[PDB]
């Protein structure tokens, strides 16, 4: 089919021209305009474990999200049995979320 | 394949342990209650152990392509559940001295027991991989539960790094096997070959990488060096669980994989496993000769005992009673390791800091803890394969299986390793009676567990026929 | 279709080689992200569309975000181990390089003797993967939820501040 | 028209590169990075094998593999943070007090 | 000449061999994680080479 190969060429040209466009604006910004020196121009103008905890929770729940992504595109042909399986999955998810909230894992404020 | 109500009846201990995980986690979310959450965990494990009766009444059947439930799966599920119940029982008096959160321990033990049940029922490379991971990751948490201690943190780091490496090795081997075979079911691994072309190079290489991962998990030489450090650094109930349940479940799924796969009777794999079993027996016995730490000594002992079990694995296709020998040996090894590690756990309870694992701390144990010393000397006699112990019955089964299949190098290795084991086990058991310079019902429950283990070891050492008949009843699908 | 496969494979190999030899951790993670993008391109060239989408969504969009997050939290600057460049000394890496080369040679020799009709690259959709996941692989899905729950509990117990 | 051997060889190359990085790096973060490389390579090998046979099982094993990779990366980075808290140093040779 | 029981020492030789072999094998347990990983990869190489030799 020539339609799919035309769309592949269009997608490739889209990505190439977008990347080259931002590269070209960066190059033009670097090249144009005069430069001046100052004494204090070069002068610039421990994080808690909650940061790692939030990122880790995001990673784990994103993996369970991928499982639900796979389920959601084929719900009709998985039937009510697949609904029961995904309901068990989501219940385990919500129980984990309730556990995380209730023990203060998702409480930034003291 | 779909899931039917009778398949759900065959699913019963897995469903009960999962429901226990959810219930205990929601109870922790309600309120942190050590007694209540420990009680809920042991109630769920006991319920799964009881529901094994309904599983047996249901019969042997395939639940999805992933699992097959039979008497073999029931026996290994029962062994895993017994080890988990003992681990919780030893965990409570140890966790009574823990200043941080104690309720997560039982959650991790329950999830690891779920992985053990999955490995008991596994009929597929997917379920084997998932069961191994489901055992290992809660053990990453449990080994480093007292992560403020440097030994527990170091053991957790070592176990996590090496188990991730072994899991990647096992998954790469599974992928190579799948690339050769085109099916991840156990019975299809080598089925698409004929006319004496079983030794396909990619299939053998994939099975070798799986051997790397599984032999890490079973502490088999040369994937064994983690064992004394992780055994010593872990908390003592965690050491109990890691010595019993993880090893038993992984060896059971290895048993089933080598029974069902047509490439399991390949001569190259048999010779490689013979070399591994020989080296495991000799090395694990030799390294435990001069151990002043009881947990490290039990780690090297575990290496040697898994070598004996692998010797029984090698004669799977040659002889007729290899699976029966493995079942009898694993029951005896579970009871002996439960007693020994439980005495260590009760001597380290409550948690105060460094573990009581020096042999000088167990020197003269009889003069203040006589029952614990009697239990520990019974377990040292059992792990040495001394008669009127179940360990001797297991060793006799291993020797009979090796003699039937004419594995004379392995038989001689078992004899030599038994002599070396005699030296160091007798050293521990007689140091118990030399001269050297609690008060709640959960500690009494742990003492009752180790006493019952000692009584079972002695009684089934004298009279092994009930255990033999039970193991002969628990047979897989041929 | 094979043009993309070979170029993405070469890019992934080169980026991984830059990863395991680099000094700056953020730069090493950036090369790792590049290698994961190339591996996703490999997945898309083989027809495994869901695998490539998850390779960028989850591997190159969640897990390495966590690695980058931890590195940025630790403020890894002029570390003494970082400054030494011990892994760049021949006497440190020449042994493991020979060991990995021997393992690669053995695995490649095993690979070259397998039956190969070629990969047609017919797209196996996310819909078929979802059908398989909630059909024959239902127990895998539920016990994977349990596995990630175990990871969550362990990482909360260990990575707390207190 | 992609040979299965070429995809398997690419996966093996990535696997041994990750193993080399795991062995030669004293810093625990680069050890975890090498572990991520090896598990990603094994998952790639499963995807290649599934694509050769025209089956969803390769991508299902990929999904299980990356679930393991995510949870293991979470645990390993928690342990790395604990090591940095209690040691102020990520040298893995320092965690060696248990031996013999 | 015999008062030291030479046959007893000749039969005690395997005990000193076991002691020496155990002391030599305990050198591998140096406590280093990177060596444990390297030994796992060495064992992988040995297992794979043995399987390809006896295929
Ligand atoms: C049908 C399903 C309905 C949703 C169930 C899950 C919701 C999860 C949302 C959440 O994180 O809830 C946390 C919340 C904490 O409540 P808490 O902090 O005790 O509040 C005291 C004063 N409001 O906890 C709750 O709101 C509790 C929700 C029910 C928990 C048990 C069932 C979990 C599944
Ligand atoms: C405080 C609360 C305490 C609660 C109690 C806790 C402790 C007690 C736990 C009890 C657990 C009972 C488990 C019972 C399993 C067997 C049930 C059964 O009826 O099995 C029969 C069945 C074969 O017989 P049939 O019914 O004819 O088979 C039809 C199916 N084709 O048999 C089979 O199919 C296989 C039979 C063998 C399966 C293994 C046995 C169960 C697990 C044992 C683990 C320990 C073994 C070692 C120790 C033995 C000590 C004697
Ligand atoms: C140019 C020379 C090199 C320059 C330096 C490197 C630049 C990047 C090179 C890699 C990315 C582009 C590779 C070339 C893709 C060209 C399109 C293509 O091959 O399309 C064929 C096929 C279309 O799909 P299908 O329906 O199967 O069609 C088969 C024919 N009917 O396509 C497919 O099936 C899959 C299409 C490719 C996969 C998606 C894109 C992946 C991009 C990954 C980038 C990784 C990071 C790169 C970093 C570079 C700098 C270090
Ligand atoms: C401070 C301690 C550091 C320990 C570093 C350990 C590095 C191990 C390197 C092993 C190199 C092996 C080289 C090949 C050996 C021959 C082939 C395999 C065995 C047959
Ligand atoms: C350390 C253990 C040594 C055991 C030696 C056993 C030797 C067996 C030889 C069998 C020869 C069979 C010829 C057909």
């Amino acid at each position: 089919s020539t339609e799919v190969i035309a769309h592949h060429w269009a997608f490739a040209i889209f990505l190439i021209v977008a990347i080259g466009l931002c590269c070209l604006m960066l190059v033009g910004g670097w090249f144009l305009g005069g430069r001046a020196r100052a004494r204090s121009k070069n002068v610039p103008f421990r994080l808690s474990a909650k940061f790692y905890l939030v990122a880790m929770f995001f990673v784990i729940f994103d993996v369970e999200a991928l499982y639900l992504f796979a389920w959601s595109t084929s719900i009709r042909e998985s039937g009510w049995v697949g609904f029961v399986e995904a309901a068990i999955f989501i219940f385990v998810l919500l129980a984990g979320l309730v556990y995380l909230v209730r023990i203060g894992a998702l409480d930034w404020t003291p | 394949m779909t899931i039917t109500p009778q398949n759900l009846i065959a699913l019963l201990p897995l469903l009960i342990v999962g429901l226990t995980v959810v219930v205990v986690m929601l109870s922790i979310a309600w309120r942190r209650n050590h007694f209540l959450n420990a009680t809920l965990s042991v109630i769920g494990l006991n319920a799964a152990l009881v529901s094994l009766w309904f599983v047996g009444q249901a019969g042997a059947m395939d639940v999805t392509p992933l699992m097959r439930v039979d008497g073999f799966a029931m026996l290994y599920t029962g062994l895993v559940l017994l080890a988990s119940l003992a681990t919780c029982t030893f965990a409570y008096p140890w966790l009574e001295g823990y200043n941080d959160n104690k309720d997560e321990f039982y959650l991790l033990v329950l999830i690891a027991a779920l992985g053990g049940i999955l490995l008991a029922n596994a009929n597929h490379l997917a379920s084997l991989f998932l069961g191994i991971e489901l055992i290992s990751l809660p053990l990453f948490g449990l080994v480093g539960y007292a992560f403020r201690q440097k030994r527990s943190l170091e053991a957790s780091i070592k176990y996590t790094i090496l188990s991730a490496a072994a899991s990647s090795f096992l998954l790469f081997g599974m992928a190579l096997v799948y690339a050769q075979s085109g099916d991840l079911s156990f019975v299809a691994l080598g089925k698409n070959l004929g006319d004496g072309m079983l030794n396909e190079p990619l299939l053998l290489a994939g099975f070798g990488l799986m051997i790397v991962g599984l032999g890490f998990k079973l502490s088999l030489v040369p994937f064994h060096l983690w064992t004394p450090d992780v055994y010593q650094g872990a908390p003592a109930p965690v050491s109990t669980f890691l010595a019993t349940a993880s090893k038993i479940a992984i060896f059971g799924v290895v048993m089933r994989l080598f029974l069902y796969a047509p490439v399991g009777d390949s001569e190259a794999i048999r010779v490689v496993l013979a070399i591994i079993a020989f080296a495991s027996i000799i090395f694990g016995n030799l390294m435990a000769l001069s151990q002043t730490n009881i947990k490290r000594l039990l780690g090297y002992s575990s290496i040697s005992h898994l070598g004996y079990l692998l010797v029984a694995l090698i004669a799977l296709q040659t002889g007729e009673m290899s699976m029966e020998a493995v079942g009898v040996y694993l029951a005896g090894y579970l009871f002996s390791s439960l007693g020994a590690f439980g005495v260590v756990s009760l001597m380290s309870s409550p948690y105060r800091g460094p573990d009581a694992d020096s042999l000088f701390s167990y020197r003269g144990l009889f003069w203040h803890r006589p029952i614990l010393a009697a239990v520990m000397t019974v377990m040292m006699l059992s792990l040495a394969g001394i008669p009127m112990t179940l360990g001797f019955i297991g060793k006799f089964y291993v020797l009979a299986v090796g003699v039937q299949a004419h594995l004379w190098w392995l038989v001689g290795a078992v004899v030599v390793g038994s002599a070396i084991g005699l030296y160091y086990y007798l050293r521990v058991a007689v140091s118990l009676y030399l001269h050297a310079p609690p008060s709640n019902w959960q500690y009494s429950a742990g003492g009752i567990v180790v006493l019952i283990s000692a009584l079972l070891v002695l009684v089934l050492g004298v009279w092994p026929q009930p255990l033999i008949s039970i193991v002969r009843l628990a047979m897989p699908l041929m | 279709m094979e043009f993309a496969f070979y170029i993405c494979g070469l890019i992934a190999i080169l980026a991984t080689l830059r990863v395991i030899t680099h000094t700056n951790p953020v730069h090493a993670l950036l090369y790792l992200i590049i290698s994961l993008l190339a591996i996703s391109g490999v997945f898309f060239s083989l027809g495994a569309y869901f695998a490539g989408a998850l390779e960028i969504i989850v591997y190159a969009g969640a897990i390495m975000v966590l690695f980058v997050f931890v590195v940025m939290m630790l403020n890894l600057g002029g570390s003494e181990i970082e400054q030494e460049r011990q892994w760049l000394k021949p006497q440190v890496w020449i042994g493991p390089a020979i060991l990995s080369a021997i393992m690669l040679v053995v695995i490649v020799y095993a690979i070259l003797g397998v039956n190969d009709q070629g990969i047609d690259g017919t797209p196996i959709s996310a819909k078929a993967v979802g059908i398989t996941l909630f059909g024959p692989y239902v127990l895998a899905v539920e016990l994977a939820s349990m596995l990630l729950l175990a990871g969550l509990v362990v990482a909360f117990h260990v990575g707390r501040e207190e | 028209m992609i040979p299965l051997q070429h995809g398997l060889i690419l996966a093996a190359i990535l696997f041994v590169l990750g193993l080399t990085g795991l062995v030669i790096r004293r810093n625990l973060l680069f050890m975890l990075i090498g572990l991520e490389i090896m598990i990603n390579a094994s998952a790639l090998a499963f995807v290649v094998a599934g694509s050769y046979w025209g089956q969803t099982d390769g991508q299902v094993m990929y999904i299980l593999a990356i679930s393991l990779a995510a949870a293991e990366a979470s645990i390993g980075l928690a342990l790395l943070l604990q090591l940095h808290r209690r040691r102020q140093n990520l040298n893995i040779d320092s965690v060696s007090e248990m031996r013999g | 000449l015999l008062k030291r029981d030479p046959l007893n020492s000749m039969m005690n030789i395997p005990a000193v061999l076991s002691r020496f072999a155990g002391k030599g094998l305990l050198l591998s347990e140096n406590g280093y994680l990177r060596w444990y990983v390297a030994s796992m990869s060495i064992g992988a190489v040995v297992v794979l080479a043995l399987l390809m030799v006896l295929r």
